[PDB]
């Protein structure tokens, strides 16, 4: 979105939790939540490869 | 009920309220949009004239206030508990139409002149005072519509 | 074509009981009214019982108490359960199906019951 | 006191909404009618002057 | 049947609105067409800017005709009135209304051409004024008819 | 669809309350491998 | 109103073309080019502008002003064809109409090269690449216009424009070809102007009617002044070569046809304000280029108008004329005339 | 054109029918009042709610494609455009939110009336009120979407030339977007006093 | 059915209005078309400006026809009147109105050509004004019929 | 069901006005197209001006047909009259009117083209005026039919 | 439901007028299209004019068809008559009228193209005049049907 | 009189049908516009074909909104039902249909541009996706209102 | 009021015919546009015609959806039936019919463009098929709604 | 399909109090009218009570002040309560549910009561 001004508050930290949580509050379902979690796990465990 | 206060009378009261607001928005929209094209067209050739020449878009903005006042003032007189004569119904219908088409026509004129009046104001710095004067004559057409609308409203209750 | 047929005819002992059945096929709707009619030999038809689509019933006093008319679960079906018969019940029986308006009144060929 | 024996209020309500739906349908088909293909991007041509 | 039916004010009400609707459309067109010509021509001739403004004044007057008739009709509306009064008020509204629109189109067209040409032939300015006057009085005739009708709309009326 | 609505709420509704922006990115001089294919392209 | 329907079809085009408009060289950039002193420097300087890497495949010893002219032109011709490919409908028809002018010129060039019995391989390499059509080189098979028309030209989109041409002598000539070229342009501009009037909406309608009008006027003035080099031309014959759409028409064009000498042309032309002072001073074509550029710069102030692509097309052509003029001054070292480039932006 | 011929045909037949009924002494047969007084108020209310969101969505969609197509075209040589100019799309999309919001409010009014009171004064008032209240919000939102969209496309074209211009042009979009609020405010006012169907 | 119904004045009101409306639209077109012609040619030939104004005056006269008929009809309206005198007044209004409107188009079209052409051929002016006279009387025929109808409206009416 | 209802004059009044209205549109068009033709060619050859005028006077005659029928119908109007009389003289008005309008279009188109060509082929004029007559009689047939209807409109009528 | 209601003459009057109205449109169009062709070609070959005029007099015949049917219907109108005779002679008017209109268009289009080509191929003339006749009979069939309907309209009718 | 007249199901049937009809037209237009864009650009850049189909699947999504509302509405149809239930599910049909129609048009127009631009400015792809999704929800806002109205369709209804 | 009025079958017949009519117009347009594309390109590349023909087959299937719904509706028609059945199977007719029309337009345009482009980019063929499937199911959604409505047309109906 | 069931029937001591319960299912709307009827042996059906959707009540004169009819919390549920019973009250009792117009008029199977 843009480069932050020199030493102003970095928006990154609030984004770490509030972005996926504001997604979850819409995408609320244990079924579809599990399928998405399993997909990411298969991807992160192999990250070395 | 009186035969002069049939139960369908409010239909014309609301119809006047609608005509007052919808047509005023159309008048304001034409004036703002067309002026915006002229204001932006000169931007790439000399930016500094823009912030000094938003006059047409603010003038076209005022037209929405004429519509708002009449629409608010009409809506304040309707209710489901009071009796509301058919005469009162027709007065609000005419009340709404007067301000509606007055603002629509005025907005068209403001937009048409504000477009050219900026798009070739870049060539003549001393031209500006003339543009504002013709805009005033273009603006006042809306004011006449409101003046007659207001006196229709107060006479509507009698 | 729309058509009806009865079933359950036969002969039984005095004081006995049996069930008459009727059905219709080929129709596009539930009949507003269906009824049973009886004809002893040598006489005109007698009205026995009737039942609307909503279950409202009416009976002749000659069968009041003794007979029970009922709707089936399949559309346009009837069952008439008759018990405590007497020899006067010897007759052919017809089922009749009727629409709320118009000439659409139907009759089956009928079937026989005797003591 | 009926409105009419032919143009009864029941019929007019049907005609009003069906006319509105027809208007929306006609506008929609009008936009669809205007579709056309950018043939120049699908075909190919060449000349020696360019080369 | 009754001389003063419940819906009689409808015609007067529409007549009142008609007067200001069509005159404002006429004045708006006359202002727009003239304005384009004025702005276009003065870019090389800024000195005569306030001399060429006349057609805009000329077009603006047509809206005053609408306001006068609309107001005069307005103060004659009432809950109980004869159909005859309604019909005449409608006649007064349409006559000034559509006459003003006709004058507006005339002023707009000739105002554009006259201004655009006048900037490069100074003697032509008087010629433009004369033709604009002839366009102007077409609105005036509409006003005269409307005022004659309006005074007759409420004389000898029984109700 | 839901994921990019979450993005919208952050860039516009949430971030505009404090974010000034228009800063200068840090871009140091350095060496890296250059793909011959991308270079000719 | 103006903008509600334009973007349904042309919205993407309008964005890209104005993207190109932002690449036009400014006055400061011409000044910087003026301060170079070798084409090897001009290559480096240009690469900072929008022209980018366009010469990055050319050896330093191979740089010549003709090569720079060719590559700079090729840049534009690809951008034009790309935009046309993305268009459809009336916009596509409009851009083809822009194309007919170039192929009308190629027809005359090809026949002229043929009647001197020069190699067709030489002629093709100087034809304008926008004015190409499938059978262009086949015009070199004969000299009789009646034979050429039936053989080739009935199949091309130029066919309607020969309506007034066939009353020729049996064999062509340099003067005989030029009268054909003009009588083609005569029909073309009137057709183009009519199409604009019928099928192009506002404000593009008035914008193009103005721009086409200027070209008709310039076409008329040059024809009048060039006829003065002839020993004689019948004024009624001369009258056919002046388009009917110009600002000069009909009043000034009538005198301009009757006129017999430069003084008479001045007497005819002095009645029109927009050209009141053209013949007195300087170079005539220099004035025309200046006024042409003013009209283009004005057109760009519109929005949601397809005339923008005509404005971009013509403005970028002048820039190539500027760049080559500067490059020629660098190469020939005759610097004193270098400042005569034309730039409104 | 053929459609204009249909308009004049329809105008003429209406005039003839009106004149015919008038002269034969049956001018009271064509009674607009009794039609307006006897049609079911559920028609007016539901038709108003439907057109309210319906027209509002048309406005937003029309505004977005006006802005988006130009923004994408401008972005080809200036990709910095794409992320900062998103705000113009936002001003178009919010016009749909106002349409949705009014639909939430009005939906609460749709109780079911008993037969004895179906055509009473209060129920008729609510029927007309919701109908016209829906139209003004829908129509105003439709107009607003176009005006913001046309300005948004203009801003993107201008921003690509010089970053300094965007901030100055952005002011015009604010004036355009205010028309959304005014439509909403008048919608709530003229509907606010109506009572749910009794 | 009554021969003097309450709605009878309505047609008289429309007859009065239409007379001035359609006449003014005719005069407006005649003025607009001629005005552009004058303003175009008189840039180079300002000396004959007052000679060329005739077509505008000609179109102006048509407006007078609409006014007099409208006024004459207006002074004959009343709350109680017969249907017959209502229909006849509408016939008077439309005839002068739409006949004058036709004359307006003819004067406009030939006025433009005549003024423009005559600037470079002085003998043509007699041709222009002679043709305009033929266009002019198409309005006069409409007036004549309108006056005859009006003179017959109130004559020998029972109510 | 009556032979002579109160609204009967309505068809008469519309018939009277229709006769002169549609006729004048035809005459106006014929005058306009011919006038532009005359003003175009006579610039170079004023000598032809006073014989090139013929199409204009030829178009002017059609307006007379409308007038005489309209006046004849007008004097036959009355408060009490049969529907039969109403219908017949509506037919009289329409038949002359819309027929004359068609003749107006013909005279305008051929008058323009013929006078445009006459200026460089003097033998053509006798041919041009000959064709105008075949266009002229089309209006004359409309007049003949109208006069027969109008005569039949008011004899053997009872009420 | 009477056999002879008072509005029966309305259909007859419309049929009577319809016969001459639409036939006039057909003949006018045939004359106009043809006349432009004759004037265009005769500039160079004026000796051919009185030979080329055939399409004009050919189109003229169409008008006579409308006249005779119109008069024959006209003389069968009366105050008291059956709906049957009303309907029949409405059909008579429409069938000749709209057949003559179709014939006029055909004569106009082909007469123009024919005459314009006959100037450079003399043997084409006998081809042109043959094709005109096949356009002509389309009008004649309309006349025949109209006369048959009219003959039937007024025999064995009771009331 | 009665709350549950015989014609009440008509509004339900047409409401159910229009939900899928208008949504289908919208999705078809969205698929057509973007489909040509994909075919146009992939000729030179086939490698990004499967990255560019996103506008097509997004247009496909809109059709599913129409289906589910149509299914949910359909299960409420019955022979005997109140006008209340009739109109409330007509509102559901109109609101989703008219919303999906608009969303389909927008996705088509902006997807067409996005696919072409993405072929030569690779950063531009993310810009396309952001804009398209804000177009997608315009269908969803229609779905939500449809669901709200349908949730109420049979609540507390007496019949 | 009766549940089973005599005009009830009318909406059934319209629904039955409408199902096949509109679906045929969709399939016809899809066949036409695809056919032109195939014929235009296969002149130079005849070897791939039987691969490029798929869009014609895809369009052909849509007609089958209309046929089956039309037949299924047809066998439910009867002389005496509830008005509710009429409206339901009218809705069944429209929903499939106008969905087929929408899908037909989509297949026609992308079918033409895909075939046109595929002839010089072999990797594009798979893309064309993938897009066409999304267009195809727009018809299938219409069928599913139609069959749901039809199944509901006759259960729990009284007459 | 709609259907109804009575419950609460059976024999009771002289002068005792009793309640009858009824429900209707399978329709989406609330019934405008619901009522109770009775039939002793040897007689036609007799009216007892009815209650509107607005809660208005009407009774037969014979049970005035002895019987009370009311609707339940949920849609289409009905109750009858009698504070004392006598031999002349013995009969089979039926539910009935009606629509303001048309043939939609439903009847239950019935239940017995005796002293």
């Amino acid at each position: 979105y843009g480069i932050a001004q020199y030493r102003e508050i970095n928006a990154g930290l609030p984004t770490i939790v509030t972005f996926p949580f504001m997604f979850a509050i819409m995408f609320g379902d244990m079924g579809h939540g599990f399928l998405m979690t399993l997909a990411a796990l298969s991807l992160v465990l192999n990250e070395k490869k | 009920s009186n035969i002069y206060a049939p139960l369908y009378a409010p239909f014309f009261g609301f119809a006047g309220c609608a005509a007052a607001m919808v047509l005023s928005c159309l008048g304001a929209a034409i004036g703002t949009a067309k002026s915006g094209i002229g204001i932006a067209g000169i931007g790439t050739f000399k930016p500094e004239l823009i912030m000094k020449s938003l006059i047409p878009v603010v003038m076209s903005g005022i037209l929405a206030i004429y519509g708002l006042v009449v629409a608010v003032l009409i809506a304040g007189n309707l209710s489901p508990t009071e009796d509301y004569t058919l005469f009162n119904g027709f007065m609000h219908l005419s009340c709404g139409l007067c301000v509606g088409f007055a603002c629509l026509s005025s907005g068209y004129a403001i937009g048409m002149v504000g477009d050219v009046g900026v798009r070739k104001y870049m060539h003549q710095p001393r031209l500006f005072v003339g543009i504002v004067l013709i805009l005033i004559f273009s603006e006042v057409l809306g004011l006449y519509g409101m003046i007659v609308a207001l006196i229709l409203n107060t006479r509507g209750s009698e | 074509q729309v058509q009806l047929q009865e079933s359950g005819g036969g002969l039984v002992e005095i004081g006995g009981s049996l069930r008459l059945s009727c059905a219709a096929s080929g129709t596009l709707f539930t009949f507003n009214t269906m009824a049973w009619y009886r004809q002893a030999p040598g006489k005109q038809r007698e009205f026995i019982a009737t039942i609307t689509s909503g279950g409202n019933t009416n009976y002749a006093d000659s069968v009041q108490g003794r007979f029970t008319i009922s709707r089936g679960n399949a559309k346009n079906t009837l069952y008439l359960q008759m018990n405590s018969l007497k020899p006067e019940d010897t007759a052919v029986y017809y089922c009749n199906a009727r629409t709320m308006t118009g000439p659409f009144d139907y009759w089956g060929q009928g079937t026989q019951v005797t003591v | 006191d009926i409105l009419s024996s032919i143009w009864t209020e029941g019929l007019l309500m049907c005609l009003i909404v069906s006319a509105l739906l027809l208007f929306i349908l006609i506008v929609a088909l009008s936009w669809i009618s205007n579709l056309d293909i950018t043939y120049g991007a699908l075909e190919k041509s060449t000349n020696p002057i360019k080369k | 049947t009754e001389l003063c039916p419940v819906y009689a004010p409808f015609f007067g009400a529409i007549g009142c609105a008609s007067a200001i609707i069509f005159t404002s459309l006429g004045a708006a067109y006359g202002t727009a067409k003239s304005g384009v010509g004025i702005c276009a021509t003065c870019v090389l001739r800024p000195d005569l800017l306030f001399k060429n403004i006349v057609p805009v004044i000329m077009a603006g007057i047509i809206a005053i005709y609408g306001l006068v008739v609309s107001v005069l009709v307005c103060y004659s509306l009432g809950q109980k009135q004869a159909l005859y009064t309604g019909f005449i008020q409608l006649g007064a509204g349409l006559s000034v209304g559509l006459s003003g629109l006709a004058a507006g189109f005339a002023i707009g067209i000739v105002g554009d051409a006259g201004v655009r040409g006048s900037s490069q032939q100074p003697r032509l300015f008087v010629g433009m004024i004369l033709i604009l006057i002839f366009a102007e009085v077409l609105g005036l005739y509409g006003l005269i008819v409307a005022l004659l009708l309006n005074s007759r709309a409420t004389q000898d009326v029984v109700c | 669809s839901a994921m990019l609505h979450s993005l919208r709420l952050h860039w516009v509704e949430s971030m505009s309350k404090f974010f000034v922006g228009e800063g200068l990115p840090y871009e140091p001089f350095a060496f890296e491998y250059k793909d011959m294919e991308v270079a000719v392209a | 109103m103006e903008g509600v329907y334009f973007n349904i079809d042309n919205g993407f085009i309008e964005g890209v073309v104005r993207g190109y408009r932002n690449g036009l060289l400014s006055n400061n950039q011409y000044i910087n080019l003026t301060q170079c002193d070798t084409l090897e420097d001009l290559k480096l300087q240009l690469s900072s502008t929008d022209y980018g890497n366009f010469l990055s495949s050319v050896s330093s010893e191979s740089l010549t002003t003709s090569l720079i002219q060719e590559y700079a032109s090729s840049k534009l011709y690809h951008e034009f064809n790309y935009i046309r490919d993305q268009s459809s409908g009336s916009t596509r028809k409009f851009m083809d109409y822009i194309t007919y002018g170039y192929m009308i010129d190629n027809v005359a060039l090809m026949i002229t090269g043929t009647i001197h019995d020069r190699d067709k391989g030489e002629i093709l390499q100087r034809c304008h690449p926008l004015g190409w059509f499938d059978t262009l080189p086949t015009l070199s098979v004969a000299t009789d216009l009646e034979s050429l028309y039936e053989t080739v030209l009935v199949d091309t989109p130029l066919a309607p424009y020969f309506k007034n041409c066939f009353d020729t002598a049996e064999e062509l000539d340099d003067m005989n070809i030029e009268i054909i070229r003009n009588k083609l342009y005569k029909a073309y501009l009137e057709d183009f102007y009519n199409f604009v009037t019928e099928e192009i909406p506002e404000p593009a309608k008035e914008c193009m009617q103005t721009l086409l009008g200027f070209e008709a006027d310039r076409r008329s003035i040059n024809i009048a002044l060039n006829s003065l080099q002839s020993s004689d031309i019948d004024p009624d014959l001369k009258s056919d070569l002046l388009p009917n759409i110009g600002k000069l028409y009909p009043l000034a064009t009538f005198h301009l046809a009757q006129a017999q000498d430069f003084e008479g042309v001045r007497a005819a032309l002095a009645n029109v304000y927009e050209y009141r002072g053209f013949l007195e001073t300087g170079n005539l074509e220099d004035h025309f280029y200046q006024l042409e550029m003013e009209l283009c710069r004005d057109a760009f102030t519109q929005q949601f108008a397809i005339s923008t692509v005509w404005a971009w097309m013509k403005s970028k052509e002048q820039e190539v004329r500027n760049i080559t003029w500067i490059a020629e001054c660098i190469a020939q070292n005759q610097r004193e005339r270098i400042n005569n480039y034309i730039s409104v932006y | 054109s053929f459609s204009h011929f249909l308009y004049y045909l329809v105008l003429i037949v209406v005039i003839v029918y009106g004149l015919y009924k008038l002269f034969t002494g049956h001018g009271s047969d064509i009674n607009f009042g009794k039609f307006l007084l006897r049609t079911s108020p559920y028609m007016w209310a539901n038709l108003g709610i439907a057109l309210c969101v319906g027209l509002s969505v048309v406005g937003a969609a029309w505004g977005i494609f006006i802005t988006g197509s130009s923004m994408i075209g401008a972005g080809v040589r200036a990709p910095r455009i794409t992320t900062k100019n998103l705000i113009s799309i936002i001003f178009c999309e919010v016009v749909a939110i106002y349409g949705l919001i009014i639909a939430i409010v009005f939906s609460s009014k749709l109780t079911v009336a008993t037969a004895e009171n179906m055509y009473s004064k209060s129920n008729l008032y609510t029927g007309y009120s919701l109908f016209w209240a829906g139209i003004t919000v829908g129509a105003s939102n439709l107009i607003c979407g176009i005006a913001v969209g046309i300005t948004g496309a203009t801003a993107a074209i201008s921003d690509a030339a010089d970053s300094a211009l965007f901030v100055k042009i952005l002011v015009i979009e604010i004036f355009g977007s205010i028309l959304g609020l005014l439509g909403l405010i008048v919608g709530l006012l003229m509907a606010g006093k109506a009572s749910e169907f009794q």
